[PDB]
């Protein structure tokens, strides 16, 4: 894998 | 600050506290971008993904931004303004990112960095309108971006977001 915004 | 900058800040608590009731994989199968063309017409997942959260320091670091940035567009410009900029940003920011590396992310910092183009590039070219981007905060913002491009950042979602500040801010200093 989840990636972070 | 307004009912926009509140009712978001509010939305994106209660979101993270059925992520800690529910896990993460639970809320993200139901608010994350389609994975899956058949799910194509569930249109809330187009905006949901901004209200994910997978750390409180990451949900304490972008709702400060967003209560400084948002409140001071709501203040200055109204509700719908902020309201269009949430939409547009949010959308676009989460149709770069799940192009760069598919639907599995969230979080609202593509919406924040529309703001901060929003902010900054409207100041500079629209001072009257009372909001700006201390050429400090700018510095921050510039190493954070950079900083994703090498903690697993949505690269897409920054860039798009901080695009799509950069042209609503043009378009509307054109038309003060
Ligand atoms: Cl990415």
């Amino acid at each position: 894998k989840v990636r972070m915004a | 600050a307004g009912p926009v900058t509140w009712v978001m800040m509010i939305a994106c608590v209660v979101v993270f506290i059925a992520m800690q009731i529910l896990g993460d994989q639970e809320v993200m199968l139901w608010l994350a971008w389609p994975f899956d063309p058949t799910l194509k017409f569930e249109f809330w997942r187009y905006f949901t993904h901004a209200l994910m959260h997978f750390s409180l320091m990451h949900i304490l670091f972008n709702l400060l931004w967003w209560w400084y940035l948002g409140g001071a567009v709501e203040k200055r410009l109204g509700s719908g303004k902020l309201i269009v900029i949430t939409l547009i940003s949010a959308l676009l920011s989460g149709y770069v990112q799940q192009k760069f590396s598919g639907p599995w992310f969230g979080g609202l910092s593509g919406v924040v960095f529309a703001l901060m183009g929003y902010v900054w590039l409207r100041g500079e070219r629209d001072p009257q309108s009372g909001i700006y981007l201390q050429r400090g905060l700018i510095i921050f913002a510039l190493i954070w971006i950079v900083a994703g491009w090498f903690m697993s950042m949505a690269n897409g979602a920054h860039i798009a977001g901080l695009a799509v500040g950069l042209a609503m801010a043009f378009v509307d200093s054109l038309n003060a």
